[PDB]
C-alpha cells in the first residue's frame, strides 16, 4: 500500500497507489474504396434503367 | 497549453454534445453569450480551459467543436437554442437527408460527398491551435451517420493528423430507446473500420443509462434529455483533467498510457456515483468510502457487466469535490479486502487517483442533485467484452439469413464487408478471452 | 404466463422441474435459442451468462451461479481452501490436499513430498489418493506422481482416510451425499433427505489395488462389486435407516454425530464465495443445486470430499426435491396464481 | 422539409384518397378552402410534409388526381374538401378503362401518362427535399391497377432513389365489381413486387367483415369501407405528420420494416373499432389486445398462420407511455412463437400525443407477416380458375396483350408465395 507521484495544486491533487507489483490506408487508397462503391451503385442503377428500358 | 477539438456526429453525438458544452459553460463560468467574467485576459490566454475554448477580441469564448449531421433538424435546435451564440455558423454542418440508419449510406453514398467539407471546417479549427492534442469524437453506434460517417471521418483524420490522438464517446445500442432493427449491423461495421483509428473509446450502453435514470432519478420513462444530462456528467468527469489545472490525464496521450496497455483493447469501463434525484426531500451525503465502494457495483456502470469475472488491466479514480488522498486510500484498502479485483499478471495492481476540489456542477432544473463529492472510475476490464458478445450474437442471427443486407449492398457496399467486419470482432472477443480467462 | 428454455437435455433433475413447471399450466416452454425467457435451465459448460438480463421488461433467472465452478472443481477447491482466509490452510474438515500438474505442462509437487517424507519418517499412516476431473490409491509417492505424469490434466493428491467409519454388518465403507439449494437471495437450503452411497464389499486396508471396497461410487459398486444391493437396495441407505443404526450401535443420533458438521461445512464453503458469485445487485438472478460429498471416519468426524455443481438425485427423492426447487427457487421469483422440505442455514450476508 | 408527393388513381383510388385528405386536413386544422384554423403549433410543425404553402397562408395538398374517365373526379371536385385540391392537378381522360388492366397500362393509360408525370415533376421541383411518393388505388379495376402501376414504373425510372409507397385495395369476390378482378390484381402485384418499397395490402372482404361483424353495419357501402381506410392511412402516417421523439423518415421506416426487397407487403390494422357503447374509454391493455387481434386487421389474413418479420405500432393520445411499453412487451412475451427469432427486437412502438378526431386514444398496426401469403394464394387460385379455361382473356388480347404475359404473372406470384413460405419455416 504505497503512494507515489503526489502532485498538489490549488484546484486539486493527484497521486498513484500501488497494492502489488506485476509478475493505415493512404489518402489515395481511401478514394479508391469510395469510388469503387460509387461505381457499384452506378452499375446497379444502370441495370435497373436497362431493365426499365426493356 | 494544447488544444482539443470535439466532433459530434449524428443525432446522438450532437444532442450529447449539446449537454456537454452546456455543462462545460456552467463549470467554467461561461455565459450563453460566450462572455467569461472571471477570465482576466481579454481575447487570449493559455489557461487550462482554453484547451476547449478559444477567445475573440470581443471576449467571447468559443468552443473548439464541430457538429456534423446529414440532416438539419437536430442541429437546428443548436442554432436557435440557449447557446446559439457560443458557436458560429461554420461550426454547424448539416446535410439535406440522413443515412436512414444505413451504415453504407452514411459511409459511402452521402459521406463521400460531404467528407471534404467537414475536413475543411475542422482544418479551420486546427489552424487556431498552437499545439493540437487530438480529437474527441461523439457518435452513436446505431445511427447511419453516427456509424458510417464517423468511421469515414476517423480514417481521414488519421491521414490529415497522423500524430494526433483520437478518443471516442460511443453510444451502444439499446432496444428500449430505439426503433431501429439494423443497429447491430451498423455497430459492428463502424467498430471494424474505426478500431485501428481510435486510441481510446468510452462506450455508454443506453440500457445502462436508461435504468439509472429510472432507479436513481425515479424517471418512469426517461427521455434523451434525461439520458444526455447524465451522460454529460460522466463525460465532464472524464475530460475535467484536460480543462482544469492538474497532473493526471493532462493530455489525450495520457488516456492511452494509463488505460490501454494493449491497442485493440481500448474500451475502458466507466462507473459513476453518486446519482441522486433532485426531487428527493434531502439525501444523506455519501462518504469517500461509500462512493468509491459504489464504483464496483454493476448498477452504476455505463455498461452492464460483471467485472468480478474479468481481469483489470488499468484503473483510474477521478474524484470531484471534498476528497483528500487520506480518505481515498482508506476506502481502497477496505475494498480490496471485500471485492474480487483481479488484475492481469503483466500489469501492476494499483490505482491512479485524480482529485478536483470543485464538486460536480448540476444544470439548473436538471434531474441530478448537488452532491458534496463524486467519483468516476475508468477501469479496463475484460468483462466489458460481454457487450461485444451480446452485440455479435444479434449480428449473427440476422446475417445468417442476410436480412436487410440488400439495403447496404444497394448503397455500393460489398457483402464481404459484413463477414470481414464480423471476423474482426471474433478476433476482438478472442483477445479479451486470452487476457481475462485462464 | 411465465416462459422458460431448456438447454441441458441430459439433466435428470431439471427434466423433472420442467415437467412440473408445465404441469402447473402457468409456465410455457420455448425453443432453446429464444431470448425472451423468464427462466433458463442452462447448459453445464460455457453457459452464456453475459447475454442474461438484457431483455426489456423481462425478469430473467438462471439455474447456475456464475463463478461457482471455483467450488465444484477438484483443483479449484484446493486452491480456494488454501488461499481463502475464511477456510485457511489449517481447515480441519478437509483432507490435506495438494495440486499437482503433470511434468508435460502453481504446482505443489515439492510441498507434497515434504509432508510425505514427514509422515514416512514418523511411522504414521501414509496412504494418499490421486484423482482429477481414473483413480489411484497407493502408499508410495513414486506411484502417485508417475501415474499423473502419464496423463495430461491437472490432478490433486489428498490424504486417504485410512480409518473410515464402517457400517455393520459388512465392515464396508460409504459416503454421504447432501443436496443443497441456494436461491437468488443467497439463502442456503439443505434438503432434509440425504443418501449414503455404501460399498457392498468389506473394507480391506492391506490391498488398495482392488478399488471396489475403497470407492463408494454408485457406478463402481454396480459394475465391479459382487455384493451390489445385498444390505440395502442399490447401495443407498437413507437417513431414517442410518439414523436408527447410529442409535442401536453408537448410541447417538445423525443430527448430533454428523449433521452438525455437515451443515457447518456447507455454510463455510458457500459463505466464502458469496461475494464473488452473489447476484444480489446483478441485472439477472441465479440459483443452483449443489451435491456435497462427505466422508465420516471412525471418530465420527466429517470430512469434505468434493462439491458437485450439477448433481443427480436418488430415484426415491426426485419428486420431493424437484418440487422443492420449484417452490423456493422458481416460484419465489415467479409466483403462481408445509412444513418445508429444506433446512434453512441462517447466516450473515 | 421532407415533402411527400401523393397520387390517387381511378375510382377507388380517388374516393379513398379524397377521404384521406379529408381526415388529415381536419387533424392539421386545414378547412375546405385551405385556410388554417387550429389551435396547436404541433398541427403546423410538419405541415409541409403533405401540403404546399401558397399566398395568403393557404395550404394546398401535394396531391395528384388521376383517372381515365371524369365522373369520379367531378365528384371529388364537388365533394366536401373538393375546392382544396389544386385545379391543375386533376389529370383525366374520357375513354375509361373498362376494368381492364391492359387499357390502363398499355393503351388508354399510355396516352395519358406523360401529362400526369408532368404534374408529378412540377410538384417535385417545388420540394426542398423530396422524401418520396405514395399512391392510393385498387388492384381489381383498370385505371388504378393498370395505369397506377404504369405510373409507378415511370416514377421509379425518373426518381430511382426515392421511396415509393402504395395503399393497394385487393379485390375480393364477396365485394366484387367484375369477374376479371383476379386478372388485374395478379398483373398489378408483379409490378408492385418490383417497384414499391412498401405496399399496405387492404382487402375489401376484411373491410366488409369489419363493417358488418364488428361495426354492426347492416348494409355496408363503399363509403363505410373507405372510412376505415382513411382512419388507417391517417394512423400509419402519424409518424410523418406530427413531431415526436422518433425521427420517422420514409426511408427509415422501409429500412427497418423490409428485410428482403420483395417482402414489403404489410398488414395494416386499427383500434378501436366500435359500433354505435361508443363513448367508453379504452385502456391501454384493451387497445393493445385489439390491435393484435386478427379481426382488427385489413388484409383478411390470419397472423397465427404465419410469423411476423417486423412490426410497427403507433399509439395516439395522452396515455401512460410506461404502460404502453408494458403491454407491448406483454404481447410479444406471451406469443413469441409468431415472431421470427432471427430479427432481434423486431417490434417497434411509437407514441403521438394528438389523438384522431373523436377519439381519446387509438393504435395503428403495421405488420410485415408471412401470413400475407394467404392473400396472394386466394388471388392466384381465382386467377387460375379462369385462366385454365382462358375465360375473359379476349378483353386483354384485344388490347395487344398475349397469353404468355399472363402465364408469367401467374408464375411471378406463385414465386412470391413460395418466398413467403421459406421464411415461415
Ligand atoms: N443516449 C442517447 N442516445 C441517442 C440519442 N439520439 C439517438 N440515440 C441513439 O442512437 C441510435 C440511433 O442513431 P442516431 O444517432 O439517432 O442516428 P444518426 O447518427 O443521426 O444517423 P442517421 O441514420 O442518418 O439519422 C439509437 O440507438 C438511439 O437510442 C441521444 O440523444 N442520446
Ligand atoms: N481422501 C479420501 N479418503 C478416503 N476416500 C476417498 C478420498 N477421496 C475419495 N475417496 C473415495 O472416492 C469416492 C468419491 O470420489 P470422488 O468424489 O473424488 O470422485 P467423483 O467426483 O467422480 C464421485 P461423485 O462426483 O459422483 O461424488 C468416495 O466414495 C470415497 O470413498
Ligand atoms: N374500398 C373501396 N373499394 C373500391 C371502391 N371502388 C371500387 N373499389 C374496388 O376496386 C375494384 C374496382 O376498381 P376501380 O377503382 O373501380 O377501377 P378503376 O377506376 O378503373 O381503377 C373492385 O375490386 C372494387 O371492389 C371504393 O370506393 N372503396
Ligand atoms: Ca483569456
Ligand atoms: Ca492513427
Ligand atoms: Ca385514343
Ligand atoms: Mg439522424
Ligand atoms: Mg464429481
Ligand atoms: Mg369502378
Amino acid at each position: 500500500m504505497e503512494v507515489i507521484e503526489l502532485n498538489k495544486c490549488t484546484s486539486g491533487q493527484s497521486f498513484e497507489v500501488i497494492l502489488k507489483p506485476p509478475s493505415d490506408p493512404s489518402l489515395e487508397e481511401i478514394q479508391k474504396k469510395l469510388e469503387a462503391a460509387e461505381e457499384r451503385r452506378k452499375y446497379q442503377e444502370a441495370e435497373l434503367l436497362k431493365h426499365l428500358a426493356e | 497549453m494544447r488544444e482539443c477539438i470535439s466532433i459530434h456526429v449524428g443525432q446522438a453525438g450532437v444532442q450529447i454534445g449539446n449537454a456537454c458544452w452546456e455543462l462545460y459553460c456552467l463549470e467554467h463560468g461561461i455565459q450563453p453569450d460566450g462572455q467569461m467574467p472571471s477570465d482576466k485576459t481579454i481575447g487570449g490566454g493559455d489557461d487550462s480551459f482554453n484547451t476547449f475554448f478559444s477567445e475573440t477580441g470581443a471576449g467571447k469564448h468559443v468552443p473548439r467543436a464541430v457538429f456534423v449531421d446529414l440532416e438539419p433538424t437536430v442541429i437546428d435546435e443548436v442554432r436557435t437554442g440557449t447557446y446559439r451564440q457560443l458557436f458560429h455558423p461554420e461550426q454547424l454542418i448539416t446535410g439535406k437527408e440522413d443515412a436512414a440508419n444505413n451504415y453504407a449510406r452514411g459511409h459511402y453514398t452521402i459521406g463521400k460527398e460531404i467528407i471534404d467539407l467537414v475536413l475543411d471546417r475542422i482544418r479551420k479549427l486546427a489552424d487556431q491551435c498552437t499545439g493540437l492534442q487530438g480529437f474527441l469524437v461523439f457518435h452513436s453506434f446505431g445511427g447511419g451517420t453516427g456509424s458510417g460517417f464517423t468511421s469515414l471521418l476517423m480514417e481521414r483524420l488519421s491521414v490529415d493528423y497522423g500524430k494526433k490522438s483520437k478518443l471516442e464517446f460511443s453510444i451502444y445500442p439499446a432496444p428500449q430507446v430505439s426503433t431501429a432493427v439494423v443497429e447491430p449491423y451498423n455497430s459492428i461495421l463502424t467498430t471494424h473500420t474505426t478500431l485501428e483509428h481510435s486510441d481510446c473509446a468510452f462506450m455508454v450502453d443506453n440500457e445502462a443509462i436508461y435504468d439509472i435514470c429510472r432507479r436513481n432519478l425515479d424517471i418512469e420513462r426517461p427521455t434523451y434529455t434525461n439520458l444526455n444530462r447524465l451522460i454529460s456528467q460522466i463525460v465532464s468527469s472524464i475530460t475535467a483533467s484536460l480543462r482544469f489545472d492538474g497532473a493526471l490525464n493532462v493530455d489525450l496521450t495520457e488516456f492511452q498510457t494509463n488505460l490501454v496497455p494493449y491497442p485493440r483493447i481500448h474500451f475502458p469501463l466507466a462507473t459513476y456515483a453518486p446519482v441522486i434525484s433532485a426531487e428527493k426531500a434531502y439525501h444523506e451525503q455519501l462518504s469517500v468510502a461509500e462512493i468509491t465502494n459504489a464504483c464496483f457495483e454493476p448498477a452504476n456502470q455505463m455498461v452492464k457487466c460483471d467485472p468480478r469475472h474479468g481481469k483489470y488491466m488499468a484503473c483510474c479514480l477521478l474524484y470531484r469535490g471534498d476528497v483528500v488522498p487520506k480518505d481515498v486510500n482508506a476506502a481502497i484498502a477496505t475494498i480490496k479486502t471485500k471485492r474480487s479485483i483481479q488484475f492481469v499478471d503483466w500489469c501492476p495492481t494499483g490505482f491512479k487517483v485524480g482529485i478536483n476540489y470543485q464538486p460536480p456542477t448540476v444544470v439548473p432544473g436538471g434531474d441530478l442533485a448537488k452532491v458534496q463529492r463524486a467519483v468516476c472510475m475508468l477501469s479496463n476490464t475484460t468483462a466489458i467484452a460481454e457487450a461485444w458478445a451480446r452485440l455479435d450474437h444479434k449480428f449473427d442471427l440476422m446475417y445468417a439469413k442476410r436480412a436487410f443486407v440488400h439495403w447496404y449492398v444497394g448503397e455500393g457496399m460489398e457483402e464481404g464487408e459484413f463477414s470481414e467486419a464480423r471476423e474482426d470482432m471474433a478476433a476482438l472477443e478472442k483477445d479479451y478471452e486470452e487476457v481475462g480467462v485462464d | 404466463m411465465y416462459t422458460f428454455v431448456v438447454r441441458d437435455e441430459n439433466s435428470s433433475v431439471y427434466a423433472e422441474v420442467s415437467r412440473l413447471l408445465l404441469a402447473t399450466g402457468q409456465w410455457k416452454r420455448l425453443r432453446k435459442d429464444n431470448p425472451r425467457f423468464n427462466l433458463m435451465l442452462g447448459e453445464r459448460n460455457r453457459l452464456p451468462f453475459g447475454r442474461l438480463g438484457h431483455e426489456p421488461g423481462l425478469v430473467q433467472l438462471v439455474n447456475y451461479y456464475r463463478g461457482a465452478d471455483k467450488l465444484c472443481r477438484k483443483a479449484s477447491l484446493v486452491k480456494l481452501i488454501k488461499t481463502s482466509p475464511e477456510l485457511s490452510e489449517s481447515c480441519t474438515w478437509f483432507p490435506e490436499s495438494y495440486v499437482i500438474y503433470p511434468t508435460n505442462l502453481t504446482d505443489e509437487r515439492e510441498v507434497f513430498l515434504a509432508a510425505y517424507n514427514r509422515r514416512r519418517e514418523g511411522r504414521e499412516g501414509n496412504v494418499w489418493i490421486a484423482k482429477s476431473s481414473g483413480i489411484l490409491i497407493s502408499s508410495e509417492a513414486s506411484e502417485l506422481l508417475d501415474f499423473i505424469d502419464e496423463q495430461g490434466q491437472v490432478h490433486v493428491i489428498q490424504k486417504y482416510l485410512e480409518k473410515p467409519l464402517l457400517l455393520e454388518p459388512g465392515h464396508r465403507k460409504f459416503d454421504i451425499r447432501s443436496w443443497v439449494l441456494v436461491d437468488h437471495l443467497y439463502n442456503i437450503y439443505l434438503y432434509r433427505e440425504g443418501v449414503l452411497r455404501t460399498s457392498s464389499e468389506p473394507y480391506n486396508s492391506a490391498n488398495f489395488q482392488d478399488k471396489t471396497c475403497h470407492l463408494t461410487n454408485h457406478c463402481i459398486q454396480k459394475e465391479y462389486s459382487k455384493n451390489y444391493g445385498r444390505y440395502e437396495e442399490g447401495n443407498e441407505m437413507f437417513f431414517e435407516e442410518f439414523n436408527q443404526y447410529l442409535m442401536d450401535a453408537l448410541n447417538t443420533t445423525l443430527e448430533n454425530s454428523i449433521l452438525l458438521q455437515i451443515k457447518h461445512i456447507i455454510r463455510s464453503c458457500l459463505m466464502c464465495i458469496e461475494p464473488a458469485i452473489s447476484t444480489k445487485h446483478l441485472h439477472y438472478q441465479s440459483f443452483q443445486l449443489f451435491g456435497f460429498d462427505f466422508m465420516v471416519d471412525e471418530e465420527l468426524k466429517v470430512w469434505l470430499i468434493e462439491v458437485n455443481g450439477a448433481p443427480a438425485c436418488a430415484q426415491k427423492l426426485y419428486a420431493e426435491l424437484c418440487q422443492g426447487i420449484v417452490d423456493v427457487a422458481i416460484s419465489s421469483v415467479f409466483p403462481l396464481a408445509p412444513t418445508s422440505i429444506f433446512i434453512k442455514l441462517h447466516h450473515h450476508h | 422539409m421532407r415533402e411527400i408527393v401523393h397520387i390517387q388513381a381511378g375510382q377507388c383510388g380517388n374516393q379513398i384518397g379524397a377521404k384521406f385528405w379529408e381526415v388529415i386536413s381536419d387533424e392539421h386544422g386545414i378547412d375546405p378552402t385551405g385556410s388554417y384554423h387550429g389551435d396547436s403549433d404541433l398541427q403546423l410543425e410538419r405541415i409541409n410534409v403533405y401540403y404546399n404553402e401558397a399566398t395568403g397562408n393557404k395550404y394546398v395538398p401535394r396531391a395528384i388526381l388521376v383517372d381515365l374517365e371524369p365522373g369520379t373526379m367531378d365528384s371529388v371536385r364537388s365533394g366536401p374538401f373538393g375546392q382544396i385540391f389544386r385545379p391543375d392537378n386533376f389529370v383525366f381522360g374520357q375513354s375509361g378503362a373498362g376494368n381492364n388492366w391492359a387499357k390502363g397500362h398499355y393503351t388508354e393509360g399510355a396516352e395519358l401518362v406523360d401529362s400526369v408525370l408532368d404534374v408529378v415533376r412540377k410538384e417535385s421541383e417545388s420540394c426542398d427535399c423530396l422524401q418520396g411518393f405514395q399512391l392510393t388505388h385498387s388492384l381489381g379495376g383498370g385505371t388504378g391497377s393498370g395505369m397506377g402501376t404504369l405510373l409507378i414504373s415511370k416514377i421509379r425510372e425518373e426518381y430511382p432513389d426515392r421511396i415509393m409507397n402504395t395503399f393497394s385495395v385487393m379485390p375480393s369476390p364477396k365485394v366484387s365489381d367484375t369477374v376479371v378482378e383476379p386478372y388485374n390484381a395478379t398483373l398489378s402485384v408483379h409490378q408492385l413486387v418490383e417497384n414499391t418499397d412498401e405496399t399496405y395490402c387492404i382487402d375489401n372482404e376484411a373491410l366488409y367483415d369489419i363493417c358488418f361483424r364488428t361495426l354492426k353495419l347492416t348494409t355496408p357501402t363503399y363509403g363505410d369501407l373507405n372510412h376505415l381506410v382513411s382512419a388507417t392511412m391517417s394512423g400509419v402516417t402519424t409518424c410523418l405528420r406530427f413531431p415526436g421523439q422518433l425521427n420517422a423518415d420514409l426511408r427509415k421506416l422501409a429500412v427497418n420494416m423490409v428485410p428482403f426487397p420483395r417482402l414489403h407487403f404489410f398488414m395494416p390494422g386499427f383500434a378501436p373499432l366500435t359500433s354505435r357503447q361508443q363513448y367508453r374509454a379504452l385502456t391501454v391493455p384493451e387497445l393493445t389486445q385489439q390491435m393484435f387481434d386478427s379481426k382488427n386487421m385489413m388484409a383478411a389474413c390470419d397472423p397465427r398462420h404465419g410469423r411476423y418479420l417486423t412490426v410497427a405500432a403507433i399509439f395516439r393520445g395522452r396515455m401512460s407511455m410506461k404502460e404502453v411499453d408494458e403491454q407491448m412487451l406483454n404481447v410479444q412475451n406471451k406469443n413469441s412463437s409468431y415472431f421470427v427469432e432471427w430479427i432481434p427486437n423486431n417490434v417497434k412502438t411509437a407514441v403521438c400525443d394528438i389523438p384522431p378526431r373523436g377519439l381519446k386514444m387509438s393504435a395503428t398496426f403495421i405488420g410485415n407477416s408471412t401470413a400475407i401469403q394467404e392473400l396472394f394464394k386466394r388471388i392466384s387460385e381465382q386467377f387460375t380458375a379462369m385462366f385454365r379455361r382462358k375465360a375473359f382473356l379476349h378483353w386483354y388480347t384485344g388490347e395487344g396483350m398475349d397469353e404468355m404475359e399472363f402465364t408469367e404473372a401467374e408464375s411471378n406470384m406463385n414465386d412470391l408465395v413460395s418466398e413467403y413460405q421459406q421464411y415461415q419455416d
